[PDB]
């Protein structure tokens, strides 16, 4: 059965995915988009009383401006979670909502509370990620410089593994393609929570749609784009590369007693964590390790696993990764099935939970009982969970 | 004193400690001439016969600290075969790791302009203190060379390889702020100091409070970076 | 005994603390200033393999500049530590660094992690406490934008337990006073690791003491000091709130276990941990909160305690906290014995670690058995460690 501090995760939401430039969150600060996820979340799950949220674990990256001074408490004065509860923010770039979640979850198995909120969010648009970046001098005295760019790494990862500038649009167009089918279809009605935003014109509305998503991507459209990290000889591109989004995520976490008491059916159990490095100018390669080593804590091998949710930085770091993750040739049968960052984007402070919210609503779906969920870190880590529906 | 030559003099101060000044006699400027690079030989072997010597400080007795020869001699050396200008640099070069392997502790005093060979005799010490008006770089390249008194071993080792690349594939000029920075030189203070600076950083070294050998260290070992790191450090430096 | 997942401090260090205006370590940055540190500590115990850190977990707030992207990453890739180990960063403003150890000790009783490396850092001279601030208009409409200003929290509380600007310049001098004696006494000569830093005339040298420590400090001279956030009828002023500090802490934790293996000593284990939220006007009371419900996980009452390391942000809120915690007339007996930091500075990120080693410390030198450190939280939170020496 499932032992009484078993993490499980309630419920899952998040915010329709906009454009960073003009789209539909560019009058939306990043703490307002926060509470009023939170918010919702916790609307749709009556049973769970916000004076009983111990703390709200929030990921983040570039923390100045609207992002800046703990954002997870800012977000969470302005929710019906009590000025009672806690609340800190989480930081491991891009794996910082995942890590939001481990947290959580530690706390819940070791008796520090048994109700917990975790996301994260990143709004790129009023905090671009080059924005405040003072690079080290002496760092270069350990590492590349050129480590600290991701899209070069994800070009030295590529051609390490030889990963064509075919192979990558193609994951592109799968990745539109499959975005918008699930959108089309209503695959994203439940974790989508619909909010307020501008169209072009200024037009206050309610979105309930990544807008992110591009129908019209084609091998055609694609091959005609530049590369956009290494002129000469380069091949990843922005069609190929996650976007620069802003969105936010949410989940709720308790102990599996409280949710056996409150009797609430939950989305998912979670049955292993992990974190992981590798050298920073081959960041894209992060999740393998920290796979590895999550499946090993589960007691479960690769085969195991019936879904499976691996950020999309890049075409050219993904699409290795799951080579040598030896489920490549399974791609279409268990990987991203309803689309990736490259068509959903990656907004760093929220990707980490999404993905996770994303890959539960894909094993509900289709049935699957072991899924996993894991994505590469800027500066040479990974980070990956392996969820069970029982 | 310990020597007295005619670009070159060490005299002895307080507590052991010696200065090798630089002050061209007759010139304006201090280079590495065939004379000068001479005399410093003279110099090193004298303060490395003198057993009584416990630091040494170098500084320069003209407006700037050491700038590279006259272009006369570049000409002159690049007609000669590569067997004999390798053996030349290979002898030069001798000069500057013997001051480096100089069993007690050293210290450059960069009052002014140090470039190229002028740079490189700075990078052979242990430390560095810069007056916040002076500059220092390696121009090499200008000349369609590159640093050849081991800039493109000691820079790398002390400051990394994408600052060295940085400072040697544009042969800029650097300003105080900036060389503390990148970690180039160790501080940085007003002229009027920079000979207290220098005498009380030589006697910490001295005491034992600075660590002169582990700060020389990583100039005579491998870099630390990664073959992973290296590879990306160098192809994206050559792209 | 201690179970094999119990948690475990082998060793604390910390840097000497600089004046951020013209300080000490004015011309060193917070990632070198990081490095450096958790170099040094891992040196001192050569039997803990850096290879074994399976995360480092770093406190910081404001993340921009020399301190954004995940400074604990940027720090762990100049030190001895491999770049298999992971690292994250995390905030909760003021008890960042003691969050840090709490997730470290978390992941140790779960299995997820033997050795971990945390700490935390704030160099306010490169990153002010203001810089970057933008505050939220919409905040307004659910809590006061005063409660964002640390120093009128520290007047409402004042106001409302009746503390006098006599009590609260007292307190000031009483805790230079402590903090001196501390030194000149090498009381902080096992925490403190020696440091490179400049002094008013550039010159290079070592530090191993506190600059911030003024032991002038008289009721004379606090009385001559106006106040700094209520011109008319404010009692907190710049000698009775803590100053603005550079520095960095650190601390090697373990799993029992592995500390059995190895043969090491343990300078302490942790019985409880516990956060806490209470209005944003009041944040300076959040450890009255956060300590009890420690208390409670530890299964002892506060006479239990030894001694305690009360964070000082403003005499204001340390005094009325050490009264409702009752043991304001225990003060001079178990409280901030070795000074606090309107001494030694409060560097946000820092501080949580800080004061939890140097109550260790104290432990260890006043032979007691259990040990409480705790601080409040800016925007209403309180955090709390129960230390045990056995
Ligand atoms: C470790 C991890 O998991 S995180 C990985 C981190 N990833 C990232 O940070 C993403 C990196 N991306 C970037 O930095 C930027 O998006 C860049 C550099 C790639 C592009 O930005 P810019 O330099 O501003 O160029 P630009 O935004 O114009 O490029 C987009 C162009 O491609 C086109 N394009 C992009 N995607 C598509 C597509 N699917 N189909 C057709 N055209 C497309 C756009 O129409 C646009 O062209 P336009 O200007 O004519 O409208
Ligand atoms: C929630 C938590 O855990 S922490 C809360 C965070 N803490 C804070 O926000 C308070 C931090 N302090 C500050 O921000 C600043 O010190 C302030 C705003 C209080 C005052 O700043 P300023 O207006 O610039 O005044 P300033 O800092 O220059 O100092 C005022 C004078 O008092 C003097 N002074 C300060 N402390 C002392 C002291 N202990 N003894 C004697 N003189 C003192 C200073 O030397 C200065 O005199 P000087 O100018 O001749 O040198
Ligand atoms: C950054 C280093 C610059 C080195 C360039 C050398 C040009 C400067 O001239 C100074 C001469 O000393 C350099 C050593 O010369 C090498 C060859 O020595 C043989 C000279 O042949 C003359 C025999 O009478
Ligand atoms: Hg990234
Ligand atoms: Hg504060």
């Amino acid at each position: 059965s499932l032992n009484p501090r078993d993490v499980v995760i309630v419920d899952f939401g998040r915010t329709p995915m906009g454009r960073s430039k003009g789209g539909m969150h560019r009058n939306t600060r990043a703490e307002d988009m926060s509470a009023h996820l939170i918010s919702k979340v916790l609307e749709r799950n009556s049973k769970v009383d916000p004076g009983e949220v111990e703390d709200v674990i929030w990921g983040c990256v570039n923390q100045t401006l609207e992002q800046g001074w703990n954002i997870a408490r800012m977000a969470s004065l302005m929710t019906q979670i009590p000025h009672t509860s806690a609340a800190q923010t989480v930081s491991r770039l891009c794996g910082s909502s995942m890590s939001a979640l481990h947290t959580a979850a530690q706390a819940i198995m070791t008796g520090n509370g048994d109700v917990f909120v975790v996301g994260g969010v990143e709004h790129m648009g009023h905090v671009s990620m080059m924005h405040g970046v003072d690079p080290n001098p002496h760092m270069s005295l350990y590492a590349a410089k050129a480590s600290g760019m991701m899209g070069l790494t994800a070009e030295m990862l590529g051609k390490m593994h030889g990963i064509s500038r075919e192979q990558q649009d193609a994951f592109a167009v799968r990745s539109h393609q499959l975005a918008h089918k699930a959108t089309v279809e209503g695959k994203f009605k439940d974790e989508i929570i619909p909010m307020q935003g501008y169209d072009e014109n200024g037009f206050l509305k309610i979105f309930d749609y990544d807008e992110t998503i591009r129908p019209d991507t084609t091998l055609e459209s694609l091959a005609a784009l530049k590369p956009a990290f290494n002129p000469k000889g380069g091949t990843v591109t922005a069609g190929t590369s996650s976007q620069i989004t802003d969105g936010a995520s949410c989940m709720i976490v308790m102990s599996a007693q409280r949710a056996k008491d409150l009797g609430l059916e939950p989305l998912a159990v979670i049955r292993s964590m992990a974190v992981a490095g590798v050298d920073p100018a081959i960041m894209g390669y992060g999740p393998v390790p920290a796979t590895q080593k999550a499946l090993k804590r589960a007691g479960l091998n690769m085969a195991d696993i019936d879904f499976i949710e691996l950020n999309e930085a890049f075409a050219a770091q993904a699409l290795p990764v799951l080579k040598d993750l030896k489920v490549l040739d399974k791609m279409n049968e268990k990987v991203n099935l309803h689309g990736g960052a490259i068509a959903l984007g990656h907004p760093f402070g929220c990707s980490g939970a999404r993905i996770s919210g994303t890959l539960l609503n894909v094993m509900k779906q289709n049935g699957g009982t072991f899924g996993l969920s894991t994505m590469c870190i800027g500066l040479g880590q990974g980070i990956a969970t392996v969820f069970e529906r029982v | 004193m310990i020597y007295e030559g005619k670009a070159i003099t060490v005299t002895a101060l307080e507590s052991g400690i010696v200065e090798l000044k630089f002050d061209l006699k007759g010139e304006s400027v201090n280079k590495f001439n065939r004379l000068t690079l001479n005399e410093l030989r003279q110099a090193v072997d004298a303060i490395k016969a003198d057993a009584s010597v416990k630091g040494v400080i170098v500084s320069s007795g003209k407006d700037v600290f050491i700038v590279g020869a006259d272009i006369t001699e570049f000409v002159e050396n690049f007609k000669l075969p590569d067997a004999e200008l390798i053996a030349g640099n290979l002898e030069a070069n001798k000069i500057f790791s013997d001051f480096e392997d100089l069993n007690v502790p050293t210290v450059a005093a960069i009052n002014g302009i140090a470039l190229g060979g002028g740079l490189e005799m700075c990078l052979a010490a242990d430390f560095r203190v810069m007056a916040d008006s002076a500059k220092i770089g390696l121009p090499e390249v200008k000349l369609g060379i590159y640093p050849g008194f081991g800039g493109t071993v000691r820079l790398p080792r002390l400051i990394g390889v994408d600052n060295a690349v940085e400072w040697i594939a544009s042969g800029k000029e650097n300003r105080a702020e900036d060389a503390l920075k990148v970690s180039a030189v160790d501080a940085v203070v007003t002229a009027d100091k920079l000979g207290a600076a220098a005498l009380d950083l030589i006697k910490r070294a001295i005491s034992g409070e600075l660590d002169y050998k582990a700060k020389r260290q990583p100039k005579l070992e491998k870099l630390k970076l990664n073959a992973i790191e290296q590879m990306m450090a160098f192809e994206t430096a050559k792209g």
